[PDB]
């Protein structure tokens, strides 16, 4: 994201050369493109009794009807690269929350008493300053939060 | 206590024979004073890390003196004539035609010929400038060096290794069998595709141009397709020029066999098919076993079975196996003695597959190097194999429990020891007899003037099996002579080349045969037979005989046991050693002069020599062993002299230590002492000189030391002398 | 000669002769050691 | 093609690390 706002901020700056597209400083998924290569030639040897590739955004022809189109094949540039990374970001933190309420269920560095107390309670008292939302499902109320912006 | 202090003891004596004997233990360890197994273990360790260490430097060296001061260059314009470059040369007291018959190739100062043949090799690996090898060196030298301080690392405490991590097999079986070749055999495949072919196709990828351009056009599209058949691309053509592209081809993994017409080598892409092969092969081969992670074949308890399919065992194959893993684990020698076999058996193999299958360019056509590396290659075998029943003898003394080992298969071969023997002492008999006297046949009926009352064989066996891997020759329409039978669709997959090949009998291709191989060979049966006969005798000797049986606790040693019954000399357990050295060395000798005899007369194609003069032995001595002298005799005389003056005193030097051998040999030690008395009498009483003394009490040598260094004059005499003649003729006649 | 130096005229002797020498003088004194110690 | 001053550079690789580093995998073993 610092990254997307630095560039933000290069193209408000009349610095357009420190862009991140092709026309500018380089980046390019080049693991996507070389699967979707050796996907895109799969027949006669790794599918001798096949006729078509499986789809055609790897590859093949651009299959349509009319002048309404069915299925062309798809380009991964360089846009592609901090959306997947986002994309994984978000998960991440996904998982993070959620595993947190999983391992620190029962037992945390300073509750000990959590399964002995329950799962659905608001609060222990404003002992050790604070400890509202403390229980494990407001940790999938954030979780929800979060899946929902991804 | 100082010298020598791995032995308190032999430091306590004030004579001459301390340093004889200070300097034949300090590389036995286990007889020093005072050093459990860990010890042992680790240091080993430590030393062969020197000794691979050592091997890189001699590898750094010669490479960095032949980038120095040679023809690399030049030997790549004219390849089949400009001859390769040793180093440089530099004594004063040197001759005067010498610097007059050394300077060529274009040199000014005094080049020495080189012999081994690097260039080919290397020039076939891809290598083009002096700067290649330069680098090669400087860091191959900076490899040995962090090899030796890694060898120093695992000395300090910390880094010591464990006994049952030396004990633990199957990891290092892998590891080896898979990690070490297989691997590095892929990584040499890489080296091949990426530089070998397209140097051999004339275009050079250096160390920056290779990350951009492809092996093949067609490249990374069968490698996740499965079409291995594109990377089978148009092949070289039938007029390809190495280093050049005339005719070029486009083709990586090939199988087209036989040879290439110009080179008249192994083809490059069949050589990277097959490193391929074997490659996977091991790494299959890899996991063959049990590791510690809980699955496959645990080798010291796979033959501990002893039931399948209700009728048991007595163990694989029906015999006793139960005991002996843990020995090839006790023992040392036991593993070296394997080790040595298995080295000098394939090391012969490798002899043998190198004057037909020329593996790099140029080979057939420079008959001095060929030549000489074959020979050598197969004296550095001989005796290899002699070292593997060495150590099996003092195995038998040394590593040995009895009833460990009680009722198996070891004890039951020693039970009838005796009528092996017996056997073997008869079929060398048999041979002996029979072949001399079919010589000496020979020998009187031709020397009656009458040729037609003499006995001539034929063999055919051979001819059978030439004929049978399908030669036409003698026409038996057999097995790929017979176009037509059941197997005459099969073989390689290119068996046309291999078939234009092998009918063009012209090169070094299963030459025919006559009587006189048929006699020769059956020499060869009579000397390894011997051999093996007196080796066993030692070895099954190693702990007793019936007229003194005790040996086993005397030791792998001196003992003479004095004149109980008329003598009892030589019975120390490698006398047979001795004796076995000379058995080898005629063998050898034969061996090498019949190798040498064939390759000559087919030089010149005039084979009529050899199969008119190889019945009686007066041909033998008469029409090679002086009839080529003449072209190196005369090296130097009184009136001038040659690039050969050198080999004459090689000659003559090694004939006066051969000599000085028979004069170790022969008197003994109850003559060379009483002498020394009386000049030990001199200087205790003439003037003037008597100020001197000794730093030690001289007396005369010892028994086993006199033996060792007759022996070691009789074969230092016979090495040199052969060597000499075969390099001179070679180079002399082509 | 060619493109090094004089070098291979002389650095033959004291390899040939001078070392050999210190060589040998260092291990004969070395074989008469007094005792405990010993370099 | 051949060398030059960088001969005498590859004699002064040596006698530092292989030199001394030989030296104490020898004298480690005590004389
Ligand atoms: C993981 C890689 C991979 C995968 C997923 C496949 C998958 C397939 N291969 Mg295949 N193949 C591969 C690697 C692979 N191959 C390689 C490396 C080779 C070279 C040896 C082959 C050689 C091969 C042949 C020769 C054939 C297949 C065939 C097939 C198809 C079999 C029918 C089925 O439903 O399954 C299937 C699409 C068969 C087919 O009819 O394809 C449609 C067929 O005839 N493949
Ligand atoms: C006692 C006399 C004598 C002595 C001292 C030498 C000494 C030497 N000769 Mg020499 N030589 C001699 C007699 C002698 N030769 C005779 C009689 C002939 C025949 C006519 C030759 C023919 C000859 C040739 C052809 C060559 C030498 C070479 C050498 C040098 C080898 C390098 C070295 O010392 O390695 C020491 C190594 C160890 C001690 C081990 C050395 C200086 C070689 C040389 O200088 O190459 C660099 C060389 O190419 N010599
Ligand atoms: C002190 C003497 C001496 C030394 C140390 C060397 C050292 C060497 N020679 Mg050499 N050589 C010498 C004298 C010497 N030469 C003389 C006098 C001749 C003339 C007969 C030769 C003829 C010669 C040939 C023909 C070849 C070597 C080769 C070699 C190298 C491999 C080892 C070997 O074969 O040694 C040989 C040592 C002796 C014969 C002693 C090595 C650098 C080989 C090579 O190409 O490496 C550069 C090779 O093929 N030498
Ligand atoms: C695993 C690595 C590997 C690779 C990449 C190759 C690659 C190749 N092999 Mg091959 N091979 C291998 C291992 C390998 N081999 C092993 C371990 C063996 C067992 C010894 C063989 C035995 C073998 C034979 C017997 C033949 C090949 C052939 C071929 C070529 C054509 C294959 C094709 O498209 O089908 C072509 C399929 C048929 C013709 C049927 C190609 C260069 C063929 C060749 O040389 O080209 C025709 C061929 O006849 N291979
Ligand atoms: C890499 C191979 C290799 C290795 C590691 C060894 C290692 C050893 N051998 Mg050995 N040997 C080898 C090859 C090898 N040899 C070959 C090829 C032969 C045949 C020529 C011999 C013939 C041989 C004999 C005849 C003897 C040894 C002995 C020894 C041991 C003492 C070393 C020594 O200098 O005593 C050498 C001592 C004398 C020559 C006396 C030592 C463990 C000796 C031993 O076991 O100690 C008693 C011993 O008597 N070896
Ligand atoms: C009737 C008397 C007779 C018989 C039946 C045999 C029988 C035998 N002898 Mg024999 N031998 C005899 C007299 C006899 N010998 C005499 C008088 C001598 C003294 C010259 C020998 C010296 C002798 C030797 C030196 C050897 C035999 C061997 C043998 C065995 C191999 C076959 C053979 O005949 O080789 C006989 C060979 C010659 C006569 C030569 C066989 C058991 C050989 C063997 O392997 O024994 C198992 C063997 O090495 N023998
Ligand atoms: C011209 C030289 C010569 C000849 C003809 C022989 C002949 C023989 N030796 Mg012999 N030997 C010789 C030199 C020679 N040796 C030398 C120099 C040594 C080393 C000192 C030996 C060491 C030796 C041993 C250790 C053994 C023989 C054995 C044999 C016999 C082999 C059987 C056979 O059929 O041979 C042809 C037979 C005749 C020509 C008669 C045979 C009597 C072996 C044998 O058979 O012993 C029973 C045996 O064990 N010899
Ligand atoms: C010891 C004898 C011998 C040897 C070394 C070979 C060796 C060979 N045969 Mg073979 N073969 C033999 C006897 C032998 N054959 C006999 C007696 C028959 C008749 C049943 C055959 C029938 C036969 C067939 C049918 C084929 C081979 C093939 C082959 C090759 C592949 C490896 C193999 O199958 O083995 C190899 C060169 C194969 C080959 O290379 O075909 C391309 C193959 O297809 N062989
Ligand atoms: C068996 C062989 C042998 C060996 C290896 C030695 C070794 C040695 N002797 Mg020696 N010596 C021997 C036999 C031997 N001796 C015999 C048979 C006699 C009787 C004549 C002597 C009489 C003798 C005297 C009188 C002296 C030595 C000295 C020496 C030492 C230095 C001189 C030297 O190495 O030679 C160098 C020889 C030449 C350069 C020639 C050295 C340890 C000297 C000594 O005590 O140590 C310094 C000394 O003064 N020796
Ligand atoms: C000659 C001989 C001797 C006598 C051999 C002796 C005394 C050894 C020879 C003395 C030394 C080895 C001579 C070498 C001296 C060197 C000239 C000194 C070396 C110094 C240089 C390196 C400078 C025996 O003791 C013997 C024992 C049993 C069987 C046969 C024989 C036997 O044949
Ligand atoms: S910490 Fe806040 S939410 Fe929790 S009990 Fe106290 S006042 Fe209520
Ligand atoms: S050589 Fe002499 S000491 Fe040795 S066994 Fe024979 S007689 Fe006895």
């Amino acid at each position: 994201f610092g990254l997307y706002i630095h560039n933000d901020t290069m193209q408000a700056l009349g610095r357009p050369q420190d862009m991140f597209s092709d026309t500018a400083i380089q980046l390019q998924p080049v693991f996507a493109q070389f699967v979707q290569n050796i996907h895109t030639l799969a027949p006669g040897s790794t599918a001798p009794n096949a006729l078509e590739p499986v789809s055609y955004a790897f590859g093949g022809g651009v299959v349509a009807v009319g002048g309404k189109i069915a299925m062309m094949p798809i380009a991964l540039g360089t846009a592609d690269f901090m959306i997947h990374h986002i994309h994984a970001f978000q998960i991440h933190v996904t998982v993070l929350i959620l595993l947190k309420g999983f391992l620190f269920a029962r037992n945390s560095r300073l509750i000990p008493d959590k399964a002995n107390l329950g799962f659905r309670f608001p609060c222990d008292g404003p002992g050790r300053g604070g400890t509202c939302q403390v229980s494990g499902w407001d940790h999938v109320f954030l979780g929800l939060f979060w899946m929902f912006n991804t | 206590t100082k010298f020598p202090k791995f032995s308190q003891d032999l430091a306590q004596d004030p004579t001459t024979r301390r340093l004889w004997y200070g300097i034949a233990t300090a590389h036995d360890f286990e007889t020093h004073d005072g050093m459990t197994e860990e010890n042992l273990y680790q240091k080993l360790f430590a030393t062969h890390f020197g000794h691979v260490a050592i091997i890189f430097l001699w590898t750094s060296s010669l490479l960095f003196h032949v980038a120095w001061q040679g023809n690399f260059e030049q030997w790549i314009k004219d390849p089949l004539n400009v001859r390769p470059i040793a180093h440089a040369i530099w004594d004063p007291h040197f001759g005067k035609a010498a610097v007059d018959a050394f300077t060529q190739a274009g040199a000014t100062y005094p080049v020495n010929i080189a012999y081994s043949g690097v260039y080919h090799w290397w020039y076939t690996i891809g290598m083009r400038t002096n700067n290649d090898l330069y680098s090669g060196a400087v860091f191959l030298l900076i490899l040995a060096g962090v090899f030796l301080f890694a060898g120093w690392l695992h000395l300090q405490p910390k880094f010591r290794p464990s006994l049952s991590w030396f004990k633990s097999a199957e990891p290092r079986l892998n590891h080896h069998l898979a990690g070490l070749f297989g691997v590095s055999s892929l990584a040499w495949t890489g080296h091949l595709v990426h530089v070998a072919i397209p140097e051999s196709r004339g275009q050079h990828v250096g160390w920056d141009n290779f990350l951009t351009t492809l092996p093949h056009p067609e490249g990374l599209r069968p490698f996740f397709t499965g079409n291995w058949g594109v990377y089978a691309a148009n092949p070289d053509t039938a007029n390809h020029v190495f280093g050049t592209s005339q005719g070029a081809g486009t083709a990586i993994l090939t199988f087209l066999g036989g040879f290439h017409p110009q080179t008249q080598s192994l083809w490059l892409t069949d050589m990277a098919h097959h490193h391929l092969a074997i490659a996977v092969l091991f790494i299959i081969a890899g996991h063959m076993y049990r590791t510690n992670f809980g699955i496959g074949h645990s080798i010291k308890e796979m033959l501990n079975a002893k039931n399948f399919f209700g009728t048991k065992t007595e163990g694989q194959f029906n015999l006793p196996h139960q005991g002996l893993y843990d020995t090839i684990n006790n023992s040392l020698h036991f593993q070296l003695s394997l080790a040595l076999a298995a080295l000098g058996t394939i090391t012969s193999l490798v002899a043998q597959h190198m004057y037909a299958l020329p593996p790099y360019a140029f080979m057939g056509q420079d008959f001095t190097t060929q030549a000489a590396l074959y020979t050598h290659h197969q004296y550095i075998a001989v005796f290899l194999m002699v070292g593997a029943f060495a150590h099996a003898g003092i195995f038998w003394v040394r590593d040995y429990d009895a009833e460990q080992n009680k009722g198996n298969v070891l004890d039951r071969v020693l039970q009838h020891k005796e009528a092996i023997i017996s056997h073997l002492s008869w079929v060398s008999l048999f041979l002996g007899f029979h072949t001399l006297g079919l010589y000496v046949h020979n020998d009187v009926v031709v020397a009656f003037g009458t040729p037609e009352k003499q006995i001539l064989i034929e063999p055919v066996f051979a001819q059978f099996i030439q004929a049978s891997h399908g030669k036409v020759l003698y026409g038996l329409n057999t097995l790929l002579s017979n176009p037509d039978s059941v197997a005459s669709t099969a073989g390689a997959a290119w068996l046309p080349g291999w078939l234009d090949a092998i009918n063009n009998g012209t090169n070094s291709l299963f030459l025919t045969i006559g009587p006189g191989d048929f006699l020769v060979h059956h020499a060869f049966a009579l000397g390894i037979h011997t051999t093996v006969l007196v080796l066993v005798k030692g070895a099954l000797d190693a702990r007793g005989s019936k007229l003194m049986p005790d040996k086993k606790d005397f030791g792998y040693a001196f003992p003479c046991d004095g004149p109980g019954r008329g003598g009892t000399c030589d019975i120390s357990a490698w006398d047979a050693f001795y004796l076995a050295l000379f058995w080898a060395l005629n063998t050898v000798g034969w061996v090498t002069f019949y190798w040498h005899w064939k390759h000559l007369g087919i030089w010149q194609g005039n084979v009529a020599q050899f199969n008119e003069s190889s019945t009686y032995l007066m041909g033998w001595l008469r029409d090679y062993l002086w009839l080529y002298s003449a072209q190196l005799i005369n090296g130097y005389n009184p009136y001038g002299m040659n690039n050969l003056s050198v080999w004459a005193w090689m000659f003559l030097f090694g004939h006066l230590v051969w000599a000085t051998g028979f004069m170790f040999l022969i008197s003994w030690r109850g003559y060379w002492q009483e002498l020394i008395e009386t000049l030990v009498w001199a200087h205790e009483r003439t003037p003037l000189a008597s100020l001197v003394r000794w730093k030690d009490k001289p007396v005369a040598m010892s028994i086993v030391q006199g033996r060792l260094v007759g022996l070691a004059h009789f074969t230092v005499g016979y090495v040199l002398t052969y060597a000499a003649f075969v390099i001179a003729s070679t180079a002399g006649k082509f | 000669m060619f493109s090094a130096s004089f070098l291979p005229s002389i650095l033959v002797p004291l390899t040939g002769l001078v070392f050999p020498a210190i060589a040998m003088a260092l291990l004969l004194i070395y074989v008469e050691r007094e005792d405990p110690s010993g370099i | 093609m051949s060398i030059s001053d960088t001969q005498v550079f590859v004699a002064l690789v040596i006698a530092l690390i292989p030199g001394v580093l030989a030296f104490r995998l020898a004298t480690e073993l005590y004389k």
